[PDB]
């Protein structure tokens, strides 16, 4: 009457197993992170630049200021 | 480093669903004896050990 059944594969296998090795490159070359690097490094350099000679005029008002008041 | 030890402790914790399943024990099953293994595999085991792997 019944017939067999058992754990079995189904009818024509399974689907592919991947198991290589996959660790992507993401991707950028050292001279493109050293050229970021240097960007930003001058880009900061220009703008402490003209911040601190700001600075600079602002101590100088500041002198000017006591000077007046100090006789 | 003890992340990766959680990271696929998970997984073995699958595994020893897969031994309880097959053997009722999810570590000192007994299954392969020296004429065999004793019991016959579950109807659904192939499919989760696919899933799985």
């Amino acid at each position: 009457a019944s017939k067999v059944k058992q754990d079995m594969p189904p009818p024509g296998g399974y689907g592919p197993i991947d198991y290589k090795r996959n660790l992507p490159r993401r991707g950028l070359s050292g001279y493109s992170m050293f050229a970021v690097g240097i960007g930003t490094l001058l880009f900061g350099y220009w703008s402490m630049m003209k911040w601190n000679r700001e600075r600079r005029r602002l101590q100088i008002e500041d002198f000017e200021a006591r000077i007046a008041l100090m006789p | 480093a003890m992340t990766p030890f959680f990271w696929m402790f998970e997984e073995r914790e699958k595994m020893f669903e897969f031994y309880e399943r097959v053997s009722g024990a999810r570590m000192h099953a007994a299954y392969i004896r020296p004429g065999g293994v004793h019991q016959d595999l579950p109807l659904g085991l192939l499919d989760d050990i696919y899933e799985f792997s």
